[PDB]
């Protein structure tokens, strides 16, 4: 599984620049894709997002009608048209790969992101900004919505990801309770509607990073603010 | 005369009595029994809702002739002609389609695969409705209601020259509804028989050629029914284009039970098509 | 033939093996039927609300 | 020789014993206790999209997903819930008349005349379900497998033997022969540690997982086995034959206990399954409607009729919340 | 009403379907054969006459028609519990080789191999799931048939047969003895053919009975029959 | 067919 970006650069505003990324490794037309900013010191901020067959297509209300997304199924490829770029359109893109069924893991890949500077209803809250920890000892991170994301048919869908420091953010808990494949039994999630706690027991040197909870139940795609780990 | 009357609206009230009932006891067996899984059931509902429809407006015209007027104002006469020339073509066009159907399947088998499909049914289906609108529409617009020695008159009314409009119309309607079905109906079913002479479970033993004989006599029934009841309207439509004859009863009796032989069309296409087929009657002796 | 030593042998293993009574057997059926009874969703329908093929 | 004298004087001997524990009857016995009452059921889902013949599906052990065989070579995995498909497999070969599902959810199996049981992974980080073993060896048609565990399975086949096989090496870990006829269906005993197989020679035997060997052999049908099912104790099985006839069978008292037949019924048996109780035995047939027994009355309890044409495969979920039942006609219903 | 990826897993079910739906139209347009017959009657050579550890699907094309011929020759476990997977099938072909009347089985049972293939061909052509489904049978080893019969009768293996032992008659009596065989003349249809090594018109006679099944199925289809 | 008309 690979994705690559390619794209970025330095531009003035009002231009326009198309950022493409290449998939490799997993069957592209089956997964829908999703473009995710990163502010230069900020948090994540979803962008827009392609579905599986380009049926269906969502934007930001930050990037309505200046972006289009689409996808080329035979070359693998996925595309980010942006026109009249504004000096808050710098950021480091990535995409991410979903795929969607009863029991998949979305979200569950991100690709490495490309740098862009141009030189011219759901809130979710993390209460802290910065944690000092030590190897050892269980930590807990909280994360409040302002509705409530436990849906009629019983799914909580907040997902926790974790950045570490110069590195793509990975999947860590799907739905507030289910561990992504690969993430070691020590994260755990846990919680009732609006408020939502992820667990590290025995933190490791490995898990310093920054973490943060984002919500998939409407598509504004909110994320949190970024609660961060040093040592 | 009481017995003229008597006669053209028993005449006009059975034929739209068998019309009716026969057309949406076929629309209901397909309905409920049958169900549209097949092209041909899909055609088959499209011709007894046309049928129906078509068979519909005979009370409207049947008052008309005896008041000898149009107590119905303006919009119903506009609803009432455009309904009549709209699903004479329709039901036209789909006993057209069903031969055309009919002679794909049996001479060209292998592309039957490719085109006989429920989808492309539909599409034909979609495709008869919207080319009926070309006579449908053009008749709703210039239909009028006139005033003749104190009698409301639902005819239609034509733009300047002369006429050049009317005999433009009938030409159209007798070559679009008389001359090019009758022509594809018996190409395509002569072909069909022609080649259904040499399949061979269709030959050989006696009850094979019962088989052929009855299938061959279905289809010239079928033809025959549809020029019998088509012919002698247009051909008197025709002479009365050309010249003028006395209004005399037996006019009378002709113009009415020449158009009640034309709408008598309607009336046998359900039994020739839906009830006299193999799977009706297989539905049927299942109950 | 090895196969009919085979087949005698397999019979051999099949009759040396205890049985419980036949009524025993049927008693101890009736007990598992009745002890799971309620559990059984199919034998006593459950509320609409209980059940998730509601429409 | 006297082989044979030796073989009848045991049967003789074992018919004897058997008689002498057949002190009294289940159907005398359970007079006392009274009746389920008129079982109906209504179809809740129509699972469609096969359009073509189906041959069979099992239940997840989430009792939400099922897998489904058709003959158009596809594999379907339904949410039975929300009716949506979750995967469609084409199968390499499309004559497929078995399948299972693996109790923890990862893996596919199925077979038919090709005589390979293909295991698809679902679980993959490529986003795609692949073929990830197919085990050879029978001789014959595949006509029913199980899983016993993530790398563990049981393939029953038309060459008259039951296979117990290594997913991982792909190798027979162990063979069950004594079987005259095609082996038709088999069932797993809830504690893994035995499991039961009935054969086209009117008869089903009880295996030893480990020991690869027959405990004992049951008969009572006049015809072929068609489909065999663990009573959830795990100390009977009922069996569904061509006989027009399902028989119940005590692992502990070595005799059929009960017979679940009326003269209406004519054709034969193609599914058994109980209800999570045991107090219902289900039996899809070929006269297009699947009967509902009162597994300790033997009276028919109810009618589940709606399929169009045979009756091929039918399930009920661990939880007991439903039962599914496909049929020839290219339809699943789900009733409650 | 559904959350996101509800909506989301719709659309993905809705793409199944869809594909689902290609799939059976595609496989719609193909013709399905049933290839029958015995150890030596010449499967061997109708397949490399038609194109170019189980079942064995062999693909072909002719005239723009797609032929799957199915053989189920493998299969040694019993046919009854496995045939109705066929029941759909457009045609059987039927393959014997006519070399073989006088031949004894390869178990020296004093079973006649001609007589085997008779009782064969009877038992799939009165079958309850072959009841209107034609069958295409082959009579394969002309030339052969004609160098064993010269010198041994057509009496080995029909004692009663009232004719001269040449080709044309015996191969004549041999085709009507296994038509005979058909109970349901009147619904059922039996093609048969001469060919034994090198004939390449064996594809046009499958095209020809094939075609004539598809006209049967149309008018069927179309309520004339 | 044609008696309004
Ligand atoms: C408009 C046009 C472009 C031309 C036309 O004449 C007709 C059309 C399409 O559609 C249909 C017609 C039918 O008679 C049959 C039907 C309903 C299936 C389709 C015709 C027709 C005439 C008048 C009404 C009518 C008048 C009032 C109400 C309703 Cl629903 C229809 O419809
Ligand atoms: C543009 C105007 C003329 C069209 C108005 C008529 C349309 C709306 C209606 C009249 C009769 C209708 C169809 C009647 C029956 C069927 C079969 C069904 O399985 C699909 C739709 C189909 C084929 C109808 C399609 C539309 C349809 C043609
Ligand atoms: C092919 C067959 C079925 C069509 C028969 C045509 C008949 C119905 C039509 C065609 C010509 C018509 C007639 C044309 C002219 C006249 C003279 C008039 O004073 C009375 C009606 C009369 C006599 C027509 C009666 C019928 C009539 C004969």
């Amino acid at each position: 599984v690979q994705l690559v970006e390619s794209g970025g650069g330095l531009v003035q505003p009002g231009g326009s620049r198309k950022l493409s990324c290449s998939a490799s490794g997993f069957a592209f037309s089956s997964f829908g894709m999703h473009w995710v900013r990163q502010a230069p010191e900020k948090g994540l901020e979803w962008v827009a997002y392609i579905s599986s067959g380009s049926g269906t297509i969502y934007y930001a209300d930050t990037v309505k009608g200046r972006f289009t997304i689409s996808r080329d199924d035979p070359k693998n490829t996925l595309f980010l048209q942006m026109t009249s770029l504004r000096s808050e359109d710098t950021a480091m893109y990535y995409c991410v790969r979903s795929i969607y069924y009863y029991g998949s893991s979305p979200f569950d890949f991100w690709g490495q992101g490309t740098t862009l500077t141009v030189s011219a209803d759901i809130v979710m809250t993390q209460a802290t900004s910065s944690v000092p920890v030590t190897p050892g000892e269980s930590v807990s991170i909280s994360c409040r919505s302002s509705k409530s994301l436990l849906h009629s048919n019983g799914n909580t869908y907040l997902y926790w990801f974790l950045q570490r420091p110069g590195q793509s953010p990975q999947l860590l808990i799907y739905r507030m309770s289910n561990l992504a494949s690969g993430v070691p039994d020590r994260f755990s999630g846990s919680g009732s509607g609006t408020a939502f706690t992820l667990t590290i027991s025995r933190l490791e040197a490995e898990d310093v990073g920054v973490y943060y909870c984002m919500q998939h139940l409407e598509y504004p795609l909110t994320f949190g603010a970024g609660t961060k780990l040093e040592l | 005369s009481m017995i003229t009357a008597i006669t053209i609206m028993a005449l006009y009230s059975i034929v739209c009595v068998v019309g009716l009932f026969g057309n949406f006891l076929v629309m209901y067996v397909i309905v409920r029994y049958t169900k549209m899984k097949t092209a041909t059931n899909i055609y088959i509902f499209n011709l007894a809702l046309a049928d129906a429809l078509a068979t519909s407006t005979l009370p409207f015209q049947s008052v008309n002739y005896l008041m000898g007027t149009w107590p119905f104002g303006t919009i119903l006469c506009k609803i009432v002609i455009s309904i009549d020339y709209y699903n004479m073509f329709t039901s036209i066009f789909t006993l057209c389609t069903m031969s055309v159907d009919r002679y794909i399947a049996v001479c060209h088998p292998v592309k039957a695969l490719d085109f006989r499909t429920p989808r492309n049914a539909k599409i034909i289906n979609v495709c008869n409705w919207i080319l009926s609108s070309a006579i449908g529409l053009p008749v709703m617009f210039m239909a009028t209601t006139k005033y003749r020695q104190g009698s409301i008159d639902c005819t239609l009314t034509f733009s300047h020259p002369t006429w050049y409009w009317e005999n433009l119309l009938k030409i159209c309607v007798f070559i679009f509804a008389f001359i090019m079905p009758v022509l594809i109906i018996t190409v395509c079913y002569g072909l069909m028989i022609l080649r259904l002479k040499s399949v061979r479970m269709l030959s050989g033993s006696k009850e094979k050629d019962r088989n052929l004989r009855r299938i061959t006599r279905m289809v010239l029934v079928v033809v025959a029914v549809f020029i019998v009841c088509w012919t002698p309207i247009h051909i008197y439509v025709i002479i009365k284009a050309l010249v003028t004859i006395p209004e005399t009863t037996f006019q009378t009796v002709s113009w009415h039970f020449c158009i009640a032989l034309g709408y008598t069309n309607s009336c046998l296409n359900p039994v020739l098509y839906a009830f006299l087929d193999e799977n009706f009657k297989r539905c049927f002796r299942e109950f | 033939i090895a196969q009919a030593r085979k087949l005698v042998e397999q019979l051999k293993m099949e009759a040396n093996i205890d049985r419980i009574k036949v009524s025993k057997a049927a008693a101890d059926l009736m007990a598992y039927c009745e002890a799971h009874a309620k559990e059984d969703p199919l034998l006593t329908p459950v509320p609409a609300s209980e059940n998730p093929f509601r429409e | 020789d006297q082989l044979r004298q030796e073989a009848e004087q045991l049967k003789n001997q074992i018919r004897d014993a058997r008689k002498a524990c057949a002190d009294a009857t289940l159907s005398q016995i359970t007079n006392n206790i009274d009746p389920v009452g008129r079982i109906q059921m209504r179809t809740r889902r129509t699972l469609r999209g096969h359009l073509a013949k189906i041959y069979a599906m099992h239940w997840g052990t989430d009792s939400r997903l099922l897998v489904s065989a058709s003959q158009d070579g596809k594999l379907i995995i339904w949410d039975s819930y929300t009716t949506n498909k979750v995967h469609a497999i084409p199968l390499r070969s499309s004559w497929v008349m078995t399948c299972a599902y693996a109790p923890s959810g990862n893996y596919v199996a199925c077979g038919g005349l090709d005589n390979i049981c293909s295991i698809y992974n679902l679980k993959t980080r490529e986003g795609n379900v692949r073929v990830s073993r197919e085990l050879a060896g029978h001789t014959g048609y595949l006509s029913c497998c199980r899983f016993l565990d993530d790398n563990q399975i049981v393939t029953s086949s038309g060459d008259t033997t039951c296979a117990l096989w290594d997913i991982e090496t792909g190798q027979q870990t162990t063979t069950f022969t004594g079987h005259t006829g095609d082996v038709m269906s088999l069932s797993l005993a809830p504690d893994t540690r035995l499991f039961v197989s009935g054969a086209c020679d009117a008869s089903a035997k009880l295996w030893d997982v480990r020991e690869g060997m027959c405990r004992q052999t049951f008969t009572g049908h006049e015809s072929d086995i068609n489909a065999i099912c663990f009573f959830p104790n795990g100390n009977a099985f009922a069996t569904g034959s061509d006989d027009a006839t399902c028989r119940l069978f005590d692992l502990r008292a070595d005799q059929e206990l009960m017979t679940y037949s009326h003269d209406n019924i004519i054709c034969g048996i193609t599914s058994v399954s109980f209800s999570k109780s045991g107090r219902l035995l289900l039996a899809g047939y070929d006269d297009f409607n699947c009967n509902v027994w009162d597994a300790l009355k033997a009276d028919r309890a109810g009618v589940l009729a709606g399929h169009d044409n045979r009756v091929s495969c039918l399930g009920v979920t661990d939880d007991g919340m439903a039962v599914a039942t496909g049929s020839w006609d290219s339809f699943l219903k789900i009733w409650n | 009403t559904l959350s996101a990826e509800d909506k989301a897993a719709v659309e993905r079910s809705k793409m199944i379907d869809r594909n689902l739906r290609e799939d059976g139209e595609k496989a719609a347009r193909e013709v399905k054969l049933l290839l029958l017959g015995a150890g030596e009657s010449g499967k061997s050579t109708i397949v490399k006459q038609m194109k170019i550890t189980g079942i064995v699907e062999t693909h072909f094309t002719f005239k723009d028609l797609h032929f799957k011929m199915f053989d189920v020759g493998a299969q040694r476990s019993e046919r009854k519990k496995w045939i109705h997977c066929f029941e759909g099938v457009t045609a059987i072909i039927f393959c014997v080789a006519l070399s073989d009347y006088d031949l004894v089985l390869a178990e020296d049972e004093e079973m006649n191999r001609m007589h085997e293939s008779m009782k064969l061909f009877d038992s799939i052509c009165n079958n309850k799931w072959f009841t209107d489904t034609s069958i295409i049978l082959f009579l394969n080893k002309k030339d052969l048939f004609e160098e064993k019969i010269k010198k041994s009768p057509l009496t080995i293996c029909y004692p009663e047969y009232a004719g001269s032992n040449t080709y044309e008659e015996a191969a004549a009596y041999i085709q009507c003895q296994f038509e005979d065989l058909n109970k349901r003349k009147d619904t059922k249809e039996i093609y048969t053919h001469f060919t034994c090594s090198t004939d390449t018109k064996n594809v046009q006679f499958v095209f020809d009975a094939v075609t004539d099944v598809i006209i049967k199925n149309n008018l069927k289809d179309c309520g004339l029959f | 067919y044609x008696g309004f008309x």
